[PDB]
RNA sequence: GCCCUUGAAAAUCCGGGGGAGAGGGUGUAAAUCUCGCGCCGGGCCGUACCCAUAUCCGCAGCAGGUCUCCAAGGUGAACAG
RNA sequence: AGUGCGGUAACGCGACCGAUCCCGGAGAAGCCGGCGGGAGCCCCGGGGAGAGUUCUCUUUUCUUUGUGAAGGGCAGGGCGC
RNA sequence: AGGGCGAAGCCAGAGGAAACUCUGGUGGAGGUCCGUAGCGGUCCUGACGUGCAAAUCGGUCGUCCGACCUGGGUAUAGGGG
């Protein structure tokens, strides 16, 4: 019968992110020059608080190396940055916090954030709230490091690409219960027309797999193939153990 | 008429028990009642103080 | 340790807390020492370590934060800046 | 215990959401509220102002702390690391 | 008691439709419409919250017809930032210079003894 | 308008090209003296009646000097 | 005070930092983010009234529906009756 | 010699050269509570002008009793100068 | 609208050797209660049922600072939204 919720939100329209207040995108400073082979200084001019985002972002201002004009930046706040500081970033920066420089340079165990996936991309990797990653083990040749991200997985990164020191701010956000319908319907409003979600389960069976039945039961293994056509691929996908 | 009993008001009157539909509270407000007084009880202390009849320390 | 020469030029000798009022007694050329508290603004500080430089008096950066020095003068207020114009009976100017 | 034995900051939410919620969010519902000090004056004013940034009101320092504290503790252990690691680095 | 009415055809209450209350010579309680309170410029520190001084807080199109002294104020940085932060700002420039010719009488005398 | 308060002000006042109707409000106690010019309407008071009656001379080449009633 | 909510853009207008330039040579100049005065101009379209138990929509002068401003005395907690 | 001067200072005085360039501000900010100041209206006590009542009482009850914008002065607010 | 309850914080007094605890205030929290406008629409299985009305009326009701109500603008279109 019908399209179902889900294959619905592929469409944008209404399931398109919210964006007015958001105070911009949250990169790294992109390379040149001084940032290869020096390290440029930057001051930290505001931290500020970006819609539908738990980390805070820091305003930090440079100076173009070119033209008498003073660049501004948004880096995601390392935990523990405060106006009025100062955010060295290149090759030769010192290794201290809310400082960012190229994984290859730290040493093991160097705790970073806002992390660049792909050397020159403006920082991908573990930049959410409480998270990190930590950069383990250099291999000099093939100018390659291995980094342990947030999520467990153990990627392996060009030495290259750079990353902030420290850990990212406002850590701990989840551990506050909600509460309120009310405090979560206010969350993802400044975020996109996901919430409050109705169960497969609820509705007839024209809308999605599971509805139908004299009674709410699911009928069919709620786990499903992943070679499986949009408007199945419901419930545990690709499911390879399921229970607790 | 009115400014008749308005009078009988003022004398205390029309204003017994079986006359009051409002709580006391809203009839006269505690808060205004208190802010009232502090300001009276303090502008007594700091004219006081202030003539020299009690000192830094008492008036504290 | 410098808290407990201090406790005693805080008790015998004369002294003058914070900014406004140590700049006075240095400009005045009085002030033998100048202690600082580690937390004090960067521009103030470098302000006080030139007048000391001009003045030729000592500067001792103590070892706490305002608040610290503050209670090691004997006052429950906080003191980031600090002159002794004339130790009591201490050795705090050795 | 003036006016409540055992519910404080977590009395306005009344009967509702369960003990348990009500008790957990005591904690946070508490330190979220505190004014800190200002390691910058040293005076009792840093207040949070929205989730992860604190404001110190005399010293206008902004300040990227937790979001609940202004500072997290798995902040406080990473801050440590990389000050050792960067005197092993240096010497 | 005298009612009365909106003086022009914006029905709603809004920024744009803001009044006052004026007995004319007429006698009869009118409407005038209200200018929009302008602001005192901020400083350009960023710091120091409070708006500045010696400025005609003005609706920022009108600063167009005021003199220049009523814009600004006689100093340097004025009428941009607020004294404070300027009296910082020129110890602090002061004082930075003093010591980068320090650090460079100590990288001198370092070549000539090596 | 734009009250003055010299004399000799509203008399140089008055003798400017731009300026016409200079009417004369006899108030009781008072004695204005309204000069109208393009841009303004200057007046000045002038508290004294024979001060008042010695400047209605003192306009000078045939303006208006419309007395008001 | 509240926020795992942090609450518009732009046109337009000003201030400051800079100091490339310009001004006349001892009565004047260039200059007035010009001070005070003086002169000339401001085109185009809307502007009647109703705005609701009879000018709107519900086949109608239909108990329905349809966004706002103003808001006296008495009683009374009260924009309740 | 002369691109104005005054104030310890906050800052002031009618004007007080100046480009590309740069920095900043204003435009430009949620809701809720409390408290304060300013008006409009209400209220009370009286002055007037006109009213109604008047069998008895009522120095009565009722109406009405003004100053636009823009300037200048001064209160009155506020200041994280 | 107007009321009720009175959370944190704050003051004093009393006790306590301390830890801290009591008593009286103040304070004004909350998808808090009553309750107007608003939004809704429980029951009378009331009225009406060739109606006022192709879903209205009356009383009685739910909610009334929040997942609140609401104008205009703007987006999503038919096995599609
Ligand atoms: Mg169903
Ligand atoms: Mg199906
Ligand atoms: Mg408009
Ligand atoms: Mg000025
Ligand atoms: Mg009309
Ligand atoms: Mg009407
Ligand atoms: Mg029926
Ligand atoms: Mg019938
Ligand atoms: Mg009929
Ligand atoms: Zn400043």
């Amino acid at each position: 019968g019908r399209v179902i919720r889900g294959q619905r939100k592929g469409a944008g329209s209404v399931f398109r992110a919210h964006v007015k207040h958001r105070k911009g995108a949250a990169r790294l400073r992109a390379v040149d020059f001084a940032e290869r082979h020096g390290y440029i200084k930057g001051i930290v001019k505001d931290i500020i608080h970006d819609p539908g985002r738990g980390a805070p972002l820091a305003k930090v201002v440079f100076r173009d190396p070119y033209r008498f004009k003073k660049r501004t930046e948004l880096f995601i706040a390392a935990e523990g940055i405060h106006t009025g500081q100062f955010v060295y970033c290149g090759k030769k920066a010192q290794l201290n916090i809310g400082n960012v420089l190229p994984v290859g340079t730290m040493p093991e165990g160097t705790i970073v954030c806002c992390l660049e996936e792909k050397p020159g991309d403006r920082g991908k990797l573990a930049r959410a709230s409480g998270n990190y990653a930590t950069v383990i083990s250099h291999n000099p040749e093939t100018k390659k490091t291995r980094v342990k991200l947030p999520s467990g997985s153990k990627k392996v990164i060009s030495s290259a690409n750079r990353a902030v020191v420290g850990v990212v701010a406002g850590g701990g956000r989840i551990d506050k219960p909600i509460l309120k319908a009310g405090r979560a319907y206010h969350k993802y409003k400044a975020k996109r027309n996901c919430w409050p979600r109705v169960r497969g389960v609820a509705m007839n069976p024209v809308e999605h797999p599971f509805g139908g039945g004299n009674h709410q039961h699911i009928g069919k293994p709620s786990t499903i193939r992943r070679d499986a056509p949009a408007g199945r691929k419901v419930g545990l996908i690709a499911a390879r153990r399921t229970g607790r | 008429r009115c400014r008749k009993n308005t009078l009988a008001r003022r004398k205390g009157r029309h204003m017994g028990i079986g006359k009051r539909k409002g709580t006391a509270n809203a009839r006269m407000p505690e808060k205004v009642t208190w802010m009232r007084r502090m300001r009276i009880l303090r502008r007594l202390l700091r004219r006081y103080r202030e003539s020299k009849k009690i000192d830094r320390h008492m008036y504290h | 340790s410098i808290n407990s020469r201090l406790q005693l030029v805080m008790k015998s000798g004369k002294y003058v807390l914070g900014y406004k009022q140590t700049l006075k007694m240095i400009r005045q050329g009085k002030a033998k020492l100048v202690i600082l508290a580690n937390n004090c603004p960067a521009l103030r500080k470098s302000e006080i370590e030139y007048y000391a430089m001009l003045a030729k008096t000592g500067v001792h950066h103590y070892s706490g934060n305002n608040i610290e020095l503050g209670t090691a003068c004997g006052k429950y207020y906080r003191v980031c800046t600090l002159a002794i114009i004339d130790p009591g009976d201490s050795d705090i100017i050795r | 215990a003036k006016r409540t034995k055992k519910v404080g900051i977590v009395g306005k939410y009344g009967t509702r959401y369960g003990a348990s919620l009500r008790k957990m969010v005591k904690k946070i519902e508490i330190s979220q509220h505190a004014k800190y000090t200002c390691s910058f004056c040293g005076k009792t004013k840093m207040k949070r102002r929205a989730v992860g940034i604190w404001h110190c009101g005399s010293c206008m320092k902004t300040v990227a702390g937790g979001a609940w504290t202004y500072n997290t503790t798995s902040a406080v252990t990473v801050k440590s690391a990389i000050r050792r690691l960067k005197e092993l680095k240096d010497q | 008691v005298q009612r009365l009415t909106y003086r022009r055809r914006l029905s709603y209450n809004t920024a744009s439709n803001k009044t006052r209350l004026s007995r004319t010579p007429g006698n009869r309680i009118v409407y005038l419409y209200t200018k929009k309170v302008g602001k005192a410029p901020k400083s350009a520190c960023g710091v120091c919250p409070g708006r500045l001084r010696g400025v005609r807080a003005v609706r920022p199109k009108v600063l167009m017809r005021l003199s220049k002294t009523k814009k600004h104020v006689s100093r340097a940085y004025g009428g941009s930032m607020c004294a404070k932060c300027v009296r910082d700002r020129i110890k602090r420039a002061f004082l930075i210079e003093e010591q980068k010719i320090v650090v460079k009488v100590l990288k001198a005398q370092a070549q000539s003894q090596k | 308008p734009r009250k003055i308060e010299e004399i000799k002000d509203f008399l140089l006042t008055a003798r400017r090209k731009d300026a016409k109707s200079v009417k004369i409000k006899k108030n009781k106690d008072n004695v204005k003296f309204k000069v109208r010019c393009s841009r303004y309407l200057y007046t000045l008071v002038i508290t004294d009646k024979e001060k008042a009656e010695k400047l209605k001379q003192s306009l000078p080449p045939g303006l208006a000097v419309k007395e008001l009633k």
